[PDB]
């Protein structure tokens, strides 16, 4: 569908985690759940656990 | 006469000679379609529901052809001619531009 193609990434302006004020423990817990199983995917495979889904 | 009249019957005499030149030219008809996917080539969909892969018109650069955009294609062998302004819903929300 053409609407799916418009939904793709057009680049969201660089916020950086420095411009999210406060909220330290929330940032940590999200990047644990979303970021790591993409980049550090080898450390979960050896541990045996499945990757958090959302 | 007062049959097939809808004007002041004074500027429509000259308009009569101008419409003979437009009827001979194929600025129209241009069957109105919409793009579904740009293929670095386009995937066009007609309204009578039948899809085509078309080329490019000599009128226009490929820079102006965008995703989902409404485009007019040839009556015959379908080729992209002119980009059009988007949106077909405007007919309630266009009525409230004050
Ligand atoms: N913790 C924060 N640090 C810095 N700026 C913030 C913070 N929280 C909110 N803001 C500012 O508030 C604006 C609006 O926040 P946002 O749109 O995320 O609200 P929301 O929580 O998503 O509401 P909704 O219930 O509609 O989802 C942001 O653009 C941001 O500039």
């Amino acid at each position: 569908d053409s609407r799916v193609k418009a939904m793709e990434v057009d680049e969201k302006p660089t916020e950086t985690y420095s411009d999210v004020g406060g909220l330290d423990k929330q940032i940590e817990e999200l990047v644990e759940a979303i970021v790591l199983p993409m980049k550090r995917a080898d450390k979960f495979k050896d541990m045996g656990i499945r990757a958090p889904k959302g | 006469g007062v049959k097939e009249s809808d004007t002041g019957l004074a500027p429509s005499h000259l308009w009569d000679i101008m419409g003979d030149r437009q009827r001979l030219g194929e600025e129209h008809p241009l069957q109105v379609a919409r793009c579904t996917k740009i293929i670095k080539k386009y995937v066009i969909n007609l309204k009578q529901i039948a899809k085509f892969v078309v080329g490019l018109g000599e009128r226009v650069s490929p820079t102006d052809i965008e995703e989902g955009m409404r485009v007019g294609v040839d009556r015959s062998k379908y080729n992209i001619e002119l980009p059009l302004p988007p949106r077909i819903d405007p007919s309630v929300t266009m009525m409230t531009v004050e």
